[PDB]
């Protein structure tokens, strides 16, 4: 059961480098490939990540695509870069420009064709293919154009395979780009369509989750990318070690979206806390339950407490007892009942693992389908509505070739996505 | 004499292990198959016959199948303590899950693998000179569970016919629960359940848990106590076939003695001497206290209260040191007793077993050892309770079609879940019709 | 949204009669004995 | 006072459950200062005893490897509990061993009493072990001593090694470890030994003799070998066990409707005990009469008025501390010594 | 959920804001989830549990 | 089992200092929060448990929480000796001080700091199996103690109900002086006090040094000596729930046999053998002098004299080696003393506790090592000529307005004033009607 990883743009390259570095450090392979691990639970399912080259060397199954090299060049001076295979750095010699047309109509259709021979050539190697896996963002330019040019592909040559996304959305306060509505906007039209299991992340909850949790002084993207590559690492724990409670992305799909439409998803990770409290409170059961459901360790602006829970899961690392885990989930289910959706009998489903990530007892990773992610899509959409009424950057887009109708498309899309959250959230059984 | 075990998916393999760690122990092979060189001498016995064939050389191998469609669990098997134990043929494993999904395992993924099971299931059978009967160990609650156990007991029930086959199954508790989807699954493998199986044993994990906080002073239990429990559960009722004994059990007799109708096939179980070896050196372990404590809800293994219904029959079956006397002297006192009723159409409502072989003890248990220990099957139509709450459960689910693009994807018609929501609804029905008395017919 | 005390965690025993899922039940036995009558 | 920052001394201890057949372990404390002691359960941190006084204690008594009675069950100290256990009970519990040979057995009462009361040696290990050819050479033992019974000794006191070797110059005969490794291969010898001892069994001219606690806590044990032995009986067989109530029971059942002090003569077996079995090697000699009159009456003041030079007038108290228990019939020989050697 | 937004001119060792955080954060150093290391992973379930029984 | 305790202001966090040392030393934890590794042997005992938890690496940290306005004390405990002691979150600071206003402290700064207390006590509360009470340290004479310690024991009042809170508070002395304004946050704080409080423990300054300099022998005594004095007070009243002894002597023991009427809950407190090591040698110290030494004015920590007036219930509680018919003979010779009166209505006038602990002795301290030693709190109505005095200051300073303009400023109507005043008013006719013998009123 192998899984292929694509990363595509700054952001994606970027929290790519340190999501191999993190698999690479659990399973004990030096940067230069050879593995050194201590027991044989680290070499029974490498072949889930790694791919084995001729004498003890292994290899990522990753395709890193970008139009300028400059990431790519960063990426390869880093510290694990020379793991990656040196075919698998696919580069343009001109920039995406912030624009979601030239990204997905110009350059795109120009290198699309070497990416998905890399990625077939990747694929048709697996003895037997698990999903994809795609971190980008959805503001900048590449990341979303060719991100979403590539996962249509993919999804029209495989279409019986799990397709999953890692995606950054902008922030409402902390904008780093004047166009990102339209490419946004865009993006999230192509993904409601393609995808079939979206997440989604908020760099200010990633701040807020650095200064009041962590309480680090001078914070660095470095650690915002650690927070995303260990809870990305995290859910894919159970497929590659041994458990009481299998788990897998297939069976997270059946338990988590109850329409095809609604898989759209929160985030978050448990055992955080601060070097300096880390020696006043033990790890349990009820502490990582309580962390987990608590707002400020969740990866989005928008809050549970306005929405309501329509499903969850749970995956747990370590060696714990079951009866702990069903009495949590059954105790927060009854005492906060009006945060759950009432026709369906049971939201949260539990997994158990025996192996936590190294330096940690135990831990968990917590998915969520809540009604509150319509209210980002919603301030997309009136951000939208304000720049298109005055054509206000306009003649880009139009200039690369776009017809106005996509963009009429996207927002009618988007709206009835919003409108159909808001439908199950205000629904009731009469 | 002979029987043979079939384990589906990840409760079943994992209750396997315990099991069969249990019975080499009773029996004394040792995990690699083979016995002491000083075991061999003595009078010539052949009690492990019915679940270990030799081959001549002396290493004994098992009549069972352990099938799962995710390969994890079986490789966990295959690389652990008794891998030489089991023949390598006889742990199958697919390549993906039936990821909850009763359709995947039924029509798409278990059609592929059911063909090795039924060729391996026949390679046993052809190796016996007194088969009587299949025993089959599964959840209702997951995919592979449901859809390929009913898929492969169909075929089995049109190759083999009469041949009975007996099921112990986990359903979904009634408040601890582990997936949303678990409603459906339930109802669809109960709908094929009910045409192929002779008697099913229902567990539930909340009741274990109850009785190893009560019983046993154990706060945080994990599966691998839960799953012994169910061992000494099996190898009590299977000792009958094993040992000497005052009045024996045929497993043709549980069947003749438990179902009065063709459909009243769902038993209620319960075991007596659960208790810590701290406790159990102060007070004596009489055959009355032990019989007392079998029919208190609090001892039993699945969660239902048996003061809401009546009870139509039960089989007791005693193992150690027990006298017919004490045993008639029992069953007489709790025949007197005020809040024991049985339906008036069963008025000889009980089957005695009396074997003199006494519980095994396992070195990493938490049972104490005990001479004696009495163990209980029985028919009771407080059991239409567990059925109402799933088929609730499945209506507020179904009222918005909350999951099914899924089934209807993966292969399965809209009108099946019509058609098994009648069946489970005529089952209510039976049930409720049953249990009304013959009383004033005039 | 609170989770609660810590003594207050623990497994509450099971008691049918307040079970939500039943009530059907008990009404369709308070029904079927009128329907015997008849 | 009772304080609970007051000193004390700390192990970890055993004790077998006969009702379970499970072993169990503690963990002891004995404040020394006032002869008050606690245990508590290793596993799972559960009190056993609480903080109670005992006036037959001392601070002498508590040593590693050594053995004590509790409310009539024996209790096993193996372990030190913390470091300031180990800077108080160390330089006092250095461990030598000291094996005897074939030529000094007519002496041997004499040979204890040296060790004992004049080199200031305490010890609770003693048996008699005969091995093979092979088996003796593995162990190692000295090889002029070979071919015949010999007699080890765990000893304990300050500067052990020197002293032993100080006890070797002083007298012939005597062998004594020079090194850790054979004091650590001798210890094997005499558990081997414990395993499987050596006596004459089914010998009706046969006589076992128990010495109680209360005369060896006064270092007589080897006068009362010797003046047994000068009598003239030849030693086969010698131990070093405890016993606990239900076995002094046993032991002690047909005296029931006898004795008028009986549950006290019970409680006077309780501790470190050493066995005796003698054995004539010639016909004429009967071994239960001479044992008998060698002991003397069994009450202490008759004792020292009519036969003033017997063992119980020389070493007895009282009724039920009258320091010797012997065989009183002619058909008690092989049952004691079944009891006591067989396996 | 809101940010910081102070400016703190003075180093950690004068008594404003966050001087504890700081002093903890330069003593340690950089960020890692993991909180112990060089320590053996623990065997799983069943190999723990079924083992070789005493004969 | 468990106690929390909440520090206030300057005087309660500076007392809280010496408690926390000396609660550290008699259990025989290090400053790091670890016992001492040459005592280290496994297993030890639970009477820690009281007042420090383990997080399970072997780390003590105690339930206590530090709350000032000011930061300047606080931030000497996170820069002193015992930093690794407390968790970080227990030490709370705010920006600026109460200015000796009730009204700043209560209305204005205390309102923002006072949900994140209470969020950091239900922390505490949440992780407790058997808490039985509050411990409460402050000084009415400041503003912050005043106003802040009010607030919070009107929310913990309605938060946690019928818990039992038990106040140690520090009143100003009767001229021994620090402020202008004393007397009116006195008046207003004892106004909330008198509702929210079970148990009222008194203390005057100038008592304390009277005591350090006439028994031991300290010419020039500080501050430190006083709050090692109030530890080992503290210490003795709590001793009974962490020691075995013959006679124990619950939190709840204390509201039932020492407060007749739900308004007489305040008590006066001495301590017997305060004494030095040249005078220690010099001297026996059997049960009958100290129990006569308890009962002598020079021995209270309060400036009050109770031949003024008839007790009503007393506390007595002996620590050390002391046997049960030593403290009858004392008690009994303490009954026929005609300086010592009681009320007619109160014939068992007393209660008491042995524990087999004796007090600690501290390395830099002043007292000597003593075998045995008596702690005493005690009902009397010569307390209301100490709430006399400080109304007198009061109506001598409200009849001109000397300071009012501040706290008007601050938030507050000047009808607050006359309140309180009929309140203290009150107090004090309970205090003269309560002390009125029935043979006179028939
Ligand atoms: N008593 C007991 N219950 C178990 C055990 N393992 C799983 N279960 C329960 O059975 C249900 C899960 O069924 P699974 O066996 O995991 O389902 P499956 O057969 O693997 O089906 P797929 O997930 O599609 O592969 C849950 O209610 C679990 O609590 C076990 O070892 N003992
Ligand atoms: N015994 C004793 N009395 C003290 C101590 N500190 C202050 N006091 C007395 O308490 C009164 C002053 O109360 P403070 O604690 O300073 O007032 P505060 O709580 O700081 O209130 P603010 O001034 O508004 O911050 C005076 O009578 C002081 O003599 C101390 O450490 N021990
Ligand atoms: N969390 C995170 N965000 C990043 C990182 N690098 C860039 N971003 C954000 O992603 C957006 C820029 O998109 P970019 O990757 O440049 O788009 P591209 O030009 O199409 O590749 C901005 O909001 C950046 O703040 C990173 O390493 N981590
Ligand atoms: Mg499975
Ligand atoms: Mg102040």
């Amino acid at each position: 059961r192998e899984i292929v990883c694509v990363q595509a743009g700054q952001c994606g390259n970027q929290i790519g480098s340190k999501f191999w570095e993190v698999i690479s450090d659990e399973h004990g392979v030096d940067p230069t490939g050879t593995y050194q691990g201590d027991s044989d639970l680290q070499l029974e399912r490498i072949n889930v990540y790694f791919d084995e080259a001729t004498g003890g060397r292994y290899v990522p199954r990753s395709v890193l695509i970008d139009l300028e090299p400059g990431t790519m060049d960063s990426v390869r001076a880093g510290p694990y870069g020379q793991i990656f295979r040196p075919d698998n750095f696919i580069f343009g010699q001109s920039g995406a420009g912030n624009n979601w047309a030239k990204g997905h109509y110009t350059e795109g259709a120009e290198l699309i064709d070497s990416v998905l021979d890399v990625c077939c050539k990747e694929a048709e190697s697996c003895d037997c293919l698990q999903g994809f896996q795609i971190c980008h963002s959805l503001g900048g330019g590449t990341g979303s154009g060719m991100g979403t040019l590539l996962i249509s592909k993919l999804r029209e040559q495989y279409p019986d395979r799990i397709m999953m996304t890692f995606s950054i959305i902008p922030s409402p306060k902390v904008s780093d780009t004047v166009v990102e509505p339209y490419n946004t906007t865009l993006s999230v039209h192509q993904l409601v369509e393609n995808s079939d299991e979206s997440m989604c992340i908020d760099n200010e909850a990633l701040y807020d989750i650095c200064f009041r949790t962590l309480k680090l002084t001078t914070p660095t993207f470095g650690d915002l990318n650690h927070l995303v590559s260990a809870v990305v690492s995290g859910v894919t724990c159970c497929l590659r070690f041994p458990g009481q409670l299998n788990s897998d992305l297939r069976k997270l799909a059946v338990n988590l979206v109850p329409f095809p439409r609604l898989h759209f998803f929160m985030m978050g990770f448990a055992p955080l806390t601060s070097r300096g409290s880390q020696q006043y409170r033990g790890l349990s059961v009820p502490e990582l339950t309580q962390q987990m459901f608590d707002a400020k360790n969740m990866m989005q602006a928008a809050d549970p407490r306005h929405g309501r829970y329509l499903t969850a899961s749970a995956l747990f690392r370590g060696r714990m007892s079951t009866k702990e885990v069903d009495e949590q989930m059954l105790n927060v289910q009854n005492k906060n009942s009006s945060y759950f959706i009432e026709w369906i009998p049971n939201n949260i489903k539990s997994s158990v693992c025996d192996i936590p990530p190294k330096g940690l007892k135990m831990a968990v990773t917590f998915i969520g389908n809540n009604t509150c992610i319509q209210e980002m899509f919603r301030r997309v959409g009136e951000q939208f509505t304000l720049m298109f009424r005055r054509k206000a950057f306009l003649h880009w887009y139009t200039g690369e070739g776009m017809d106005e109708m996509e963009f009429t498309e996207a927002e009618s899309n988007m709206n009835d996505l919003v409108s159909e959250y808001q439908q199950y959230q205000d629904a009731t059984i009469e | 004499r002979e029987a043979i075990c079939i384990h589906i998916g990840q409760a079943g393999c994992q209750v396997g292990n315990a099991c069969w760690e249990l019975f080499c122990l009773e029996h004394g092979i040792q995990p690699d198959g083979a016995m002491p060189s000083d075991k061999t001498i003595g009078v010539e016995d052949d009690a492990f016959n019915t679940f270990f064939s030799e081959t001549g050389a002396g290493k004994h191998v098992p009549r069972a199948v352990f099938l799962d469609l995710e390969p994890t669990v079986v490789d966990e098997v295959r690389t652990g303590t008794y891998r030489q134990l089991f023949h390598p043929e006889q742990l199958i494993s697919g390549k993906e899950d039936a990821a909850n999904n009763y359709a995947r395992g039924h029509y798409t993924i278990g059609k592929e693998i059911v063909d090795l099971c039924l060729d391996r299931i026949r390679k046993l059978a052809d190796n016996c000179t007194g088969l009587q009967g299949f025993l089959v160990y599964h959840a209702v609650g997951g995919g592979t569970g449901s859809g390929l156990g009913a898929l492969l007991l169909e075929r089995l029930s049109v190759d083999y016919g009469k041949k009975s086959k007996l099921g112990y199954t986990v359903y979904p508790s009634p408040q601890v629960s582990t997936a949303v989807v678990e409603p459906y699954n339930s109802v669809l493998s109960t709908h094929s359940l009910l045409e192929h199986t002779d008697v099913a044993a229902m567990l539930d994990n909340e009741a274990i848990y109850d009785l190893t906080r009560r019983n046993l002073d154990i706060e945080r239990p994990t599966y691998t106590n839960l799953n012994r429990l169910i061992g000494q559960v099996v190898s009590s009722l299977t000792a009958s076939l094993r040992f000497d004994g005052a009045l024996n059990v045929d497993l043709t007799e549980f069947q003749t003695n438990l179902v009065p109708y063709p459909r009243i096939h769902f038993v209620l179980t319960s075991y007596a001497p659960v208790i810590s070896a701290e406790k159990a050196y102060h007070e004596q372990l009489s055959v009355s206290e032990i019989s007392n404590a079998v029919f208190e809800p609090a001892s039993m293994m699945t969660k239902c209260d048996p003061r809401h219904g009546k009870y139509m029959a039960c089989c007791l079956m005693y193992r150690g040191d027990v006298v017919p006397k004490d045993v008639n002297a029992a069953v007489a006192t709790i025949k007197t007793k005020r809040t024991i009723q049985f339906v008036d159409w069963s008025p000889t409502g009980f089957k005695c077993g009396i074997n003199y072989q006494p519980p095994t003890v396992v070195p990493g248990g938490d049972l104490a050892k005990v001479q004696r220990a009495v163990c209980m099957i029985a028919n009771s139509t407080a059991i239409a309770e567990v059925f109402a709450r799933i088929d609730h459960k499945f209506d507020l689910m179904y009222s918005k079609r909350a999951f099914v693009h899924w089934y209807v994807g993966e292969g399965m018609e809209e009108g099946e879940f019509s058609e098994a929501r009648e069946d489970l609804a005529a089952l209510e029905k039976d049930y409720e019709e049953v249990g009304a008395e013959s009383a004033d017919m005039d | 949204f609170t989770l609660g005390p810590l003594q207050d965690q623990s497994l509450p025993p099971y008691n049918d009669l307040e079970d939500p899922y039943l009530a059907p039940y008990w009404a369709r036995r308070e029904m079927l004995i009128r329907e015997t009558a008849e | 006072a009772r304080s609970l920052q007051d000193p004390r001394l700390s192990f970890y201890c055993e004790q077998y459950d006969h009702i379970a057949h499970r072993m169990n372990h503690y963990v002891l404390q004995f404040y020394f200062e006032d002869r008050t002691v606690e245990i508590r359960e290793v596993t799972k941190n559960r009190l056993h005893l609480k903080r109670a006084h005992f006036p037959h204690l001392n601070r002498d008594d508590f040593k590693v490897g050594s053995s004590l009675s509790l409310l009539g069950g024996v209790i096993k100290l193996t372990a030190y509990a913390d470091e300031v256990t180990r800077e108080l009970c160390g330089e006092r519990g250095e461990v030598t061993a000291v094996m005897f040979g074939e030529q000094l057995l007519p002496q041997l009462g004499r040979c204890l009493a040296v060790l004992t009361e004049e080199c200031g040696f305490v010890a609770l290990e003693m048996q008699m072990a005969w091995l093979p050819v092979e088996t003796a050479a593995a162990y190692g033992v000295p090889p002029d001593l070979v071919e015949g019974r010999i007699v080890v000794v765990k000893c304990a006191n300050t500067n052990a090694l020197q002293r032993g070797i100080d006890f070797m110059a002083r007298m012939p005969g005597a062998r004594a470890a020079e090194s850790v490794e054979e004091v650590g291969r001798w210890e094997q010898i005499v558990e081997k030994a414990k395993e499987q001892p050596v006596a004459i069994l089914g010998d009706p001219n046969s006589t076992v003799v128990i010495i109680k606690p209360h005369a060896l806590q006064k270092l007589a044990g080897g006068v009362i070998v010797q003046q047994l032995i000068d009598a003239g009986l030849e030693i086969s067989g010698i131990s070093l066990t405890n016993m606990t109530s239900q076995q002094a029971n046993e032991l002690l059942k047909p005296y029931k409707g006898v004795l008028p002090d009986f549950p006290d003569t019970m409680r006077s077996l309780m501790g470190t005990v050493w066995v005796l079995q003698f054995v004539s090697l010639d016909e004429g000699v009967d071994v239960v009469s001479v044992a008998r009159e060698v002991c003397g009456p069994f009450d202490p003041v008759i004792a020292k008025e009519l036969r003033p030079t017997s063992i119980r007038a020389r070493f007895g108290v009282d009724r039920a501390h009258n320091a010797v228990h012997c065989c009183d019939l002619h058909e008690e020989g092989p049952l004691y010594s079944n009891f006591f050697f067989r396996p | 959920r809101v940010l910081p937004c102070f400016d703190n001119h003075y180093n950690s060792g004068v008594l404003v804001d966050n001087w504890f955080d700081a002093r903890i954060n330069e003593a340690h150093g950089k960020f890692t989830i993991a909180v112990d290391g060089q320590s053996p992973l623990p065997s799983s379930v069943y190999k723990a549990d079924y083992s070789t029984p005493c004969v």
